C-alpha cells in the first residue's frame, strides 16, 4: 500500500480557547444600557451534536469573569451622566420620629434639618429630609453626618433609568461556537454525554442577590448539588431548585419625594413628609412549601455524607450587613432581610406563612468597592414586589470527629456565584478547519 | 426532507461521523468563518476572526492549494507518524480523534508540505523554461 | 418541464392484486437527491402517504401499508410501479404519483414540487 | 403521527379583503439539525395540488408575492396580503419530518 | 487618444453599455474595491470594506473560479428564470437591470453552482485516487 | 548543521545576496507577512497590516498568477527598460538595485500584465466558447 | 484633484428627506461642536 | 528502513594506507539535503569527526586530519568509501559512518540520524 499525505479545509475539529463575548437583546431607559447591543436574531439555530462527548468545566471558565466585568461596566456607565451628591455633606441636625410610631420601627427614621445650598451660589437655602439609622453616624437636636461623608460622595441614581434587570443574550463572534449540555442529570463537572451547538445562549436575567437566588432558571426534573471539593469546606454550596417558592415582599410606608434644587440644573430628590400609618417591610413565604423544599434538599444532600449522618440549618455567624442578610431590589427600593427565620431547624434520618422583616437603606455601595458609591432616591407610592427563589448559596462548618449534625450556613458575597448558576452549561471553544490525513492520490503533474 | 438518502446535519453536526462521511460536509464549515470600549470589544473580535482566516488562508496559499478544499500532494506518508489502516481510518475513526492523534507531528508535515511545494515550483519553473 | 402520468386499470374487484404505474419524462429517475412518493386521496378524509422510493432503490413504507404495499423501478424505462395487494371498498380513492426535495449533504430542500393527473381507482363487487 | 390541525375549517372570503388560516402540529418540527420542515399546498377543484410556500417562508418559483407565511416550534399561519377570485380550493398544511407524512383535513376557501 | 476605436470610460461608466461591451471592464471595478471617535468610525468603515471583499472572495473561492474574473461552469442554465434569447441579453440589455430580473433566483444559481462544485470536488478527487 | 551545501539563514537574510541565490527564500519573506487611545493605535497597525496583504494579493489575483510564489507571465521584455544582460543581472545584482533601477517603470509594466490578463482571459473564453 | 465621470445610459431614482447624508452631516456638526467646547471653562461660579 | 553497513579489513599494520567502505540501503546517497560523515570514538580521547562528504560531492576534511584522510563517493552503487594514509598505532578505535541534516533554504535541520554497526579497527603488529 502506497499513501501521500492530503491537506483538508473544513473539518470539524475545535479546541478550547478564550474570546470577548458580545450582548444581543430585544432592544425594547434602565440601568442596563442595551445600546451597544446588536439586534437579536428572532428564532436562534440549535444544532445537536450526536456521538460526541465534551469535557465540561465549571469554576474555570472565562464566560463567569467576562460577564460579571461587563456588568460592572454597564453599571458604572449608567452612573456618569447623573449628579453627584458633593455638596450635600454637612452637619445635619436630627430628631427621632414618634409620628404613630411602632415598637417595631422605632429608633429606625430619623427626622434632620440641614442648611443647603441653592441655585445661586451666593446664598444658602433651610431644608428638612427623613434618613434611615443605617445612613447616618452620631457626631462627638443632636448633630449626624452621613456615613459616606469620610469615605467618598455618593452620586444618586438618575429618576429616568430603572433597575429592570431584563434578559441579555451572549453571541459568539465569527470563528468561535458556544457548546450547551443538554444532560438532564448533569453534574458541575466530569464529560457531558450531549453536547448541543447554539449561537446565542437563553436569557439570562442580571438579578443581583447575595443570599437566595431568584428569578433564575430552574431545574427540570431534580435538586442538584454544586461544588468545587465538596471535602473541602472552604468552597461555597450551590443548590438548584426544581419547584419555586413565592416571596411577598412590601414596603408598607406611603413615603412621598420631594425635589431640592440644589444647584443650577442639579436636583436632589429628598424624602418627603410620610402620610398615614408606619410599619416595618417584611417578607413572607409559606411554610408548608418551604418545609417541602428543605426537606427534598437534606434527601438530595444525605447522599454525599451518608444515611445514618444528620444535618441542621443555621443562620450567619457574622460580617458585613451585605453577606449577612439577604438583599435585592423590588423596582427602585434595597431591602435587607433577616433570614435567620428560615435557616433554623433540625433533621434526623427518616398560620401558613413565615414573616422575616426587612430594612431599607440608601447609601449602597455595590460589589465589593468601596472607593465609590451610588445614593438609591426614594419611590413614591407603595412598594409590592412578587418572585421566584431558584437557589441558595450555602456554605460548610468546620466538623470534628463527631462526624455527625453537619452544620450548614447559607453566604457567599461574591457575585459570581449567582452568574454560575446559570452559566454552567455553555463553554467557549475555538474551531480550527484545517485538517490533515492520508489518501491514495498522488496529484498530477505539469 | 429527511429520508433514507443523504441527511444534511448542522454546523460540525458532523463531529461525531467518521472521516469519510464528514469529509463531504466540508463546506458547511468553510462558509461560516465570516460605549466606545464596547466598539473596542467588537472590533477586536471582528479583527481576530478577519486575522485567523487570512491565516488559514496564507497557509494554503502557500502550498498548491490556494483554492480548493480538497487537493493532493507529492510528499508520501512515513508510516511511523501512524502506522494505521486506511480504512480503518475513513470508517472507524473521527477527526476529534485523529486530530488529538496527529497533534504531535503537524508541525513536520507542515515545513515538508511546503518545502515540497517550494521545491515542484522551481522544478516546472525550469522546466517551462524551455518552451 | 418535468412531466408525471399514471396508468392502470379503472376499476378493481376485491381481494386481488392491483397495480399502479407511473411514468416519468423531463428529468432521471435516479437524480441524484430526490425522492418519488405515491400519495392517494378520498372524498372529505384529506391525503394520506402509501410509501417511497429513494434514489439509492431503497425503499420505505407506512406503518398502516406494510404488510399490503410493494414499490419497484426500472430506470432501463425510466417508471416506477406499485402493487397492492387484498384491496378492499375502503381503499376507493384516487391516486398520485408525486415527487418531492431530499435534503442533500450542503443544504436543505423540502417540499413536493410536481404531482401528476391522479388516477381514480374504483373498488366494486 | 404528527396530526395536522387546520384552523377554521371553512373561510369565506370576497375580493378586496385580506385572509388568513392557521396551521397547528401535534408533535414539534423543529428537526436536530436545527432546520423547520412545514409546506404549505393549494389545490384547485378537480385539479393537481401545487406548492405555494415551502421551508414556512421561502417561496416557491412561479407564486405570487400575494402569499405569505411565518411561524416557528408548533404554530405556523398562513396570511395572503391580496386574494382575488381565481384562489378557490383547498389549502393543506404539510410536514416532511416525521414518517409518514400527513396533511391538514382542508380548509376551504369561496366566495362570501 | 480617444478615437473610433475603444473608449476607456471611467470607474462604474460602463453602466449604461450593454452586457457585451461592458464585460471587457471587470477589472477597473475590481482594483478599486480596496477624537477617539473619528477613529472608531474610520476603522468600522475600513472593516466593513474589508470584511465585504473577503466575503466576496470567499464566495468565489467555494466556487471553482478562485483566481479568474471570468470562469465557465458545469450547471446548465435553466429556462424557467429568464426565458429570453442569448442575443437579446448581451446586445440589448444592461447589467442594472438583468440584476434586477435575476434578483429573485440568485440565492437558487448559488446554492446551485455550490452543490455542483462540492460534487465535481470528489468526483475528481475518486478519479485521481486510481493513480 | 551548516554546511558547503545549502544555507537557511534568516528572515530577510538574501538581501545582500544575488536574486539567483535570493530566490530560493521566497517562502521566508511570504510567511512573516501576517487606554482606550492605545487600544485604537494597536487597531489601526493591526487593519494596515491587513489592507497592504490584501493590495498585494488583489494585485497577483488580477495577473493570470491566482496564488503561488513564483509564475510566468505572456509578454516579452523590452530592453528600453534595463537592457542588461540575462546572467549579469541574476549571478552579479542584489535585489535591492535591481528594485532601485526599475523603479521609475514599475507602473507601466504593472499596466502591460492587466491588459495581456484580460485579452488573455476574453481569448481563452471565446476558444472554450466553440463546444 | 477629484475625479468625476459621468454615466451616459442611464438614470436613478432620487429622493430627498430620505438620505441619510443629511442626518450624518447634522451628527457630525454636532460632535464637532461639542468636541470644540470641551477645553473651555465653565460658568458655574458666576450664578450670583 | 534505512540502514548503514561497513566493511574492510580488519587488522592493518602500520605505516601503510587505510580503507573502509559504508553502504547504503533504502537510502539514495543523491539526497537533495542531507550529508554524510564519518566518526570514530576511542577511549578517553572521545570521539572525533574525520571529515564528510556533501550531496553535491564536495568534500570536507577536519584540520587536524586534512593531509592525510581521503573521502571518495560511488553513486553508481549506492556507497562510499574513506581512505586514510599513514596510519598509526593510536588510529586503533572504532570507527562508525553516518548521515547527517543540511539546512534547507527554508528550514534549518539538524542532527545526526542514523548511525553504523561500527566495525572495529585494529592497527597493530
Ligand atoms: C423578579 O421578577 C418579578 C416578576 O414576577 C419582578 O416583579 C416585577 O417588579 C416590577 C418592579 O421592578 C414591577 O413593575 C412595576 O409595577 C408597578 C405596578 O404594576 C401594576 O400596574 C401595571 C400597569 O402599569 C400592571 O401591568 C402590573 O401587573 C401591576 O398591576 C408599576 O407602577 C411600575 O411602573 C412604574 O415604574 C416604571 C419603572 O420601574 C416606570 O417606567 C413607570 O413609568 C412607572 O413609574 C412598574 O411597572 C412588576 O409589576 C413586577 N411584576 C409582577 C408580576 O408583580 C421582580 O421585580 C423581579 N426581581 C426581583 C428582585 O424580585
Ligand atoms: C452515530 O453512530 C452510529 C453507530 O453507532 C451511526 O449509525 C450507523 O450509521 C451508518 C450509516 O452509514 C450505518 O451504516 C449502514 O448500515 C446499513 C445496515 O447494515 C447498510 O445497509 C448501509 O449500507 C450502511 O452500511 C450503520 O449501520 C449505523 N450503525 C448503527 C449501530 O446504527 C450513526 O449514523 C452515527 N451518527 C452520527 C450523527 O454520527
Ligand atoms: C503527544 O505528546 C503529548 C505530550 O508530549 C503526550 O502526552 C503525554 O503522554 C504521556 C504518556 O505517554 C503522559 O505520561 C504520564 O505518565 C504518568 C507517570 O508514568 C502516568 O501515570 C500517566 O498515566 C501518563 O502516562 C503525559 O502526562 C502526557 N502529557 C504530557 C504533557 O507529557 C502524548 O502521549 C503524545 N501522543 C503520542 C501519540 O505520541
Ligand atoms: C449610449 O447609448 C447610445 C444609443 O444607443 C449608444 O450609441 C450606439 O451604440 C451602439 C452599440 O455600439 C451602436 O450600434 C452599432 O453601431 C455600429 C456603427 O457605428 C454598427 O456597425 C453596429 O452594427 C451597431 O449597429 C449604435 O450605432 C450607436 N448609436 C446609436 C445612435 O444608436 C452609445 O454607445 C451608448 N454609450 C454607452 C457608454 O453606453
Ligand atoms: C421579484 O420579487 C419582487 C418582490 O417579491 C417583485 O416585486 C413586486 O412585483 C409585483 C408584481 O408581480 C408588484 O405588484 C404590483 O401591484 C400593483 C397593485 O396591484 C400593480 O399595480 C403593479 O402593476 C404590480 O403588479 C409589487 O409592487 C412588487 N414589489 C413588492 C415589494 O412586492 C418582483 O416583481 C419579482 N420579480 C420577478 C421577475 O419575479
Ligand atoms: C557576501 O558576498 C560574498 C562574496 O561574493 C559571498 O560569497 C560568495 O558566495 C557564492 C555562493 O552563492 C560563491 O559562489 C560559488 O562559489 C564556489 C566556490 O567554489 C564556486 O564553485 C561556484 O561556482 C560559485 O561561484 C562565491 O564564490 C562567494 N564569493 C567569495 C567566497 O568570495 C557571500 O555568499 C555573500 N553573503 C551574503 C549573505 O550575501
Ligand atoms: C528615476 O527618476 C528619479 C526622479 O524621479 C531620478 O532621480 C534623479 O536623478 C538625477 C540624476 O540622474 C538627480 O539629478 C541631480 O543633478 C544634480 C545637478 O546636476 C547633481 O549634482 C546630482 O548629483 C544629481 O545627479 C536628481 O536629483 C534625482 N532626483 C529627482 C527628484 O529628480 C533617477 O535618476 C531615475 N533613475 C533612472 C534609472 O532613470
Ligand atoms: C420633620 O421636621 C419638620 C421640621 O421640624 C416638620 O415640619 C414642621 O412640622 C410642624 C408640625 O406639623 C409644622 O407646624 C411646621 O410648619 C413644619 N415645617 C417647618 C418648616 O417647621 C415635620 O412635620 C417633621 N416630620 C415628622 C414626620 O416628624
Ligand atoms: C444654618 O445656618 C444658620 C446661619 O449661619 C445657623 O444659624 C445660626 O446658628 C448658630 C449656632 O446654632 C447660632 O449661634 C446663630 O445665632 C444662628 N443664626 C441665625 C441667624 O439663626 C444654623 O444653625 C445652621 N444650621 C441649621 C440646621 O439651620
Ligand atoms: C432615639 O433613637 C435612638 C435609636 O435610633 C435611640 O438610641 C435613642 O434612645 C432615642 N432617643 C429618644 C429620646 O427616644
Ligand atoms: C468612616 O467613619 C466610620 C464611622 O465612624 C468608620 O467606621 C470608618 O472606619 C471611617 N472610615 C475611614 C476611612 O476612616
Ligand atoms: C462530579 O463528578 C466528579 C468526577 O466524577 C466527582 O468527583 C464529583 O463528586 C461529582 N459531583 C457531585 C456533586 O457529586
Ligand atoms: C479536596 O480537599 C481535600 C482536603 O480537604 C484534598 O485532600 C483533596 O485533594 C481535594 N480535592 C479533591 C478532588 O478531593
Ligand atoms: C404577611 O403575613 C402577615 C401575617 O400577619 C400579614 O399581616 C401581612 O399583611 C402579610 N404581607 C403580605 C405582603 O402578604
Ligand atoms: C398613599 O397616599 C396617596 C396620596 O395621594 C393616596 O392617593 C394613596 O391611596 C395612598 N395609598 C395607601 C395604600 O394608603
Ligand atoms: C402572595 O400574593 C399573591 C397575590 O396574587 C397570592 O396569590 C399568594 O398566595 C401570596 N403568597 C403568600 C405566600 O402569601
Ligand atoms: C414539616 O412538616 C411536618 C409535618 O408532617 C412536621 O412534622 C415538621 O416538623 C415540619 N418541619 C418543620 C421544620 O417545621
Ligand atoms: C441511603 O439510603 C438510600 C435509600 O434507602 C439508598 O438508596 C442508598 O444506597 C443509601 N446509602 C448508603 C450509603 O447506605
Ligand atoms: C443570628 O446570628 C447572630 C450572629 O451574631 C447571632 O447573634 C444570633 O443569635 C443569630 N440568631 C439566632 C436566632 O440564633
Ligand atoms: C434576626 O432575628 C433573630 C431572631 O431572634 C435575631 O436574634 C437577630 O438579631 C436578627 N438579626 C439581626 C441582624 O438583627
Ligand atoms: C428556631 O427553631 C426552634 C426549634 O424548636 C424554635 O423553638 C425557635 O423559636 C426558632 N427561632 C426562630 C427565630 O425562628
Ligand atoms: C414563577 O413560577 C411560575 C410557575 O412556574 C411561573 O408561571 C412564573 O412565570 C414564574 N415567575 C418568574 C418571575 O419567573
Ligand atoms: C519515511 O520518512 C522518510 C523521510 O526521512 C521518507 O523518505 C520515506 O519515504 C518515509 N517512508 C515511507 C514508507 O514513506
Ligand atoms: C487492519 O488492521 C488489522 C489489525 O487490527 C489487520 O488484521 C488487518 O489485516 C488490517 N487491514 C489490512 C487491509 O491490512
Ligand atoms: C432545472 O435544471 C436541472 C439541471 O439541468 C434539470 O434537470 C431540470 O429538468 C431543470 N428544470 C426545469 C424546469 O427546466
Ligand atoms: C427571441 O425570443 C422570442 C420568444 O422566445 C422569439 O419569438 C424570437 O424569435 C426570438 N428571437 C431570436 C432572434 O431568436
Ligand atoms: C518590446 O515590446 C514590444 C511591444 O510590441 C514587443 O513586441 C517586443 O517583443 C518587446 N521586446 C522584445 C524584443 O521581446
Ligand atoms: C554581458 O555584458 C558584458 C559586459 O559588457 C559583455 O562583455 C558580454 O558580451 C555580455 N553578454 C554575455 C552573454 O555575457
Amino acid at each position: 500500500e502506497n499513501l501521500w499525505v492530503t491537506v483538508y479545509y473544513g473539518v470539524p475539529v475545535w479546541k478550547d480557547a478564550e474570546t470577548t463575548l458580545f450582548c444581543a437583546s430585544d432592544a425594547k431607559h434602565n440601568v442596563w444600557a442595551t445600546h451597544a447591543c446588536v439586534p437579536t436574531d428572532p428564532n436562534p439555530q440549535e444544532i445537536h451534536l450526536e456521538n460526541v462527548t465534551e469535557e465540561f468545566n465549571m469554576w474555570k471558565n472565562n464566560m463567569v469573569e467576562q460577564m460579571h466585568t461587563d456588568i460592572i461596566s454597564l453599571w458604572d456607565q449608567s452612573l456618569k451622566p447623573c449628579v453627584k451628591l458633593t455638596p450635600l455633606c454637612v452637619t445635619l441636625q436630627c430628631t427621632n420620629v414618634t409620628n404613630n410610631i411602632t415598637d417595631d420601627m422605632r429608633g429606625e427614621l430619623k427626622n434632620c434639618s440641614f442648611n443647603m445650598t441653592t441655585e445661586l451660589r451666593d446664598k444658602k437655602q433651610k431644608v428638612y429630609s427623613l434618613f434611615y439609622r443605617l445612613d447616618v453616624v452620631q457626631i462627638n437636636n443632636k448633630e449626624y453626618r452621613l456615613i459616606n461623608c469620610n469615605t467618598s460622595a455618593c452620586t444618586q441614581a438618575c429618576p429616568k433609568v430603572s433597575f429592570e434587570p431584563i434578559p441579555i443574550h451572549y453571541c459568539a463572534p465569527a470563528g468561535f461556537a458556544i457548546l450547551k449540555c443538554k444532560d438532564k442529570k448533569f453534574n458541575g463537572t466530569g464529560p457531558c454525554p450531549s453536547v448541543s451547538t447554539v449561537q446565542c445562549t437563553h436569557g439570562i436575567k442580571p438579578v443581583v442577590s447575595t443570599q437566595l437566588l431568584l428569578n433564575g432558571s430552574l431545574a427540570e426534573e431534580e435538586v442538584m448539588i454544586r461544588s468545587e471539593n465538596i471535602t473541602n469546606n472552604a468552597k461555597n454550596i450551590l443548590v438548584q431548585f426544581n419547584t419555586p417558592v413565592q416571596i411577598n415582599c412590601t414596603r408598607p410606608n406611603n413615603n412621598t419625594r420631594k425635589s431640592i434644587r440644589i444647584g443650577p440644573g442639579q436636583a436632589f430628590y429628598a424624602t418627603g413628609d410620610i402620610i398615614g400609618d408606619i410599619r416595618q417591610a417584611h417578607c413572607n413565604v409559606s411554610k408548608a412549601t418551604w418545609n417541602e423544599t428543605l426537606g427534598k434538599v437534606v434527601k438530595q444532600l444525605r447522599k454525599h455524607f451518608g444515611n445514618n449522618t444528620i444535618i441542621r440549618f443555621a443562620n450567619s455567624s457574622g460580617g458585613d450587613l451585605e453577606v449577612t442578610t439577604h438583599s435585592f431590589n423590588c423596582g427602585g427600593e434595597f431591602f435587607y432581610c433577616n433570614t435567620s427565620g428560615l435557616f433554623n431547624s433540625t433533621w434526623i434520618s427518616n398560620n401558613d406563612s413565615i414573616t422575616l422583616p426587612c430594612r431599607i437603606k440608601q447609601i449602597i455601595n455595590m460589589w465589593q468597592r468601596i472607593g465609590q458609591c451610588m445614593y438609591a432616591p426614594p419611590i413614591q407610592g407603595v412598594i409590592r414586589c412578587v418572585s421566584n427563589i431558584t437557589g441558595l448559596i450555602l456554605t460548610r462548618d468546620g466538623g470534628s470527629t463527631n462526624s455527625t449534625t453537619e452544620t450548614f450556613r447559607p453566604g457567599g458575597g461574591d457575585m459570581r456565584d449567582n452568574w454560575r448558576s446559570e452559566l454552567y452549561k455553555y463553554k467557549v471553544v475555538k474551531i480550527e478547519p484545517l485538517g490533515v490525513a492520508p489518501t491514495r492520490c498522488k496529484r498530477r503533474v505539469v | 426532507a429527511v429520508g433514507i438518502g443523504a441527511v444534511f446535519l448542522g454546523f460540525l453536526g458532523a463531529a461525531g461521523s467518521t472521516m469519510g462521511a464528514a469529509s463531504m460536509t466540508l463546506t458547511v464549515q468553510a462558509r461560516n468563518l465570516l460605549l466606545t470600549v464596547w466598539g473596542i470589544k467588537q472590533l477586536q473580535a471582528r479583527v481576530l476572526a478577519v486575522e485567523r482566516y487570512l491565516r488559514d488562508q496564507q497557509l494554503l496559499g502557500i502550498w498548491g492549494c490556494s483554492g480548493k478544499l480538497i487537493c493532493c500532494t507529492n510528499v508520501p506518508w512515513n508510516s511511523s507518524w501512524s502506522n494505521r489502516n486506511l480504512s480503518e481510518i475513513w470508517d472507524n475513526m473521527t477527526w476529534l480523534q485523529w486530530d488529538k492523534e496527529i497533534s504531535n507531528y503537524t508541525q513536520i508535515i507542515y515545513g515538508l508540505l511546503e518545502e515540497s511545494q517550494n521545491q515542484q515550483e522551481k522544478n516546472e519553473q525550469d522546466l517551462l523554461a524551455l518552451d | 418541464q418535468v412531466q408525471l402520468q399514471e396508468s392502470g386499470p379503472g376499476l378493481v374487484k376485491p381481494s386481488e392484486t392491483l397495480s399502479l404505474t407511473c411514468g416519468v419524462s423531463g428529468d432521471s429517475i435516479t437524480r441524484n437527491y430526490y425522492y418519488w412518493h405515491w400519495i392517494r386521496q378520498s372524498p372529505g378524509k384529506g391525503l394520506e402517504g402509501l410509501g417511497y422510493i429513494a434514489y439509492t432503490g431503497g425503499t420505505d413504507y407506512s406503518p398502516s401499508f406494510k404488510s399490503r404495499v410493494t414499490i419497484s423501478r426500472d430506470t432501463s424505462k425510466n417508471q416506477f410501479s406499485l402493487k397492492l395487494t387484498s384491496v378492499t371498498v375502503a381503499d376507493t380513492a384516487v391516486y398520485f404519483c408525486a415527487r418531492e426535495r431530499g435534503d442533500s449533504y450542503i443544504y436543505s430542500y423540502d417540499g413536493v414540487d410536481f404531482w401528476g393527473q391522479g388516477l381514480l381507482v374504483t373498488v366494486s363487487s | 403521527d404528527a396530526v395536522l390541525t387546520q384552523s377554521p375549517l371553512s373561510l369565506p372570503i370576497t375580493p378586496g379583503e385580506p385572509a388568513s388560516i392557521s396551521c397547528r402540529s401535534s408533535q414539534s418540527l423543529l428537526h436536530t439539525n436545527g432546520e423547520t420542515y412545514l409546506n404549505w399546498y393549494q389545490q384547485k377543484t378537480g385539479q393537481r395540488p401545487r406548492l405555494l410556500i415551502s421551508q414556512v417562508s421561502k417561496r416557491e418559483i412561479g407564486v405570487p408575492d400575494r402569499f405569505s407565511a411565518s411561524g416557528a416550534g408548533s404554530d405556523f399561519t398562513l396570511k395572503i396580503s391580496r386574494v382575488e377570485a381565481e384562489d378557490v380550493g383547498l389549502y393543506f398544511c404539510g410536514q416532511g419530518l416525521h414518517w409518514p407524512r400527513t396533511f391538514g383535513q382542508g380548509t376551504r376557501v369561496d366566495i362570501k
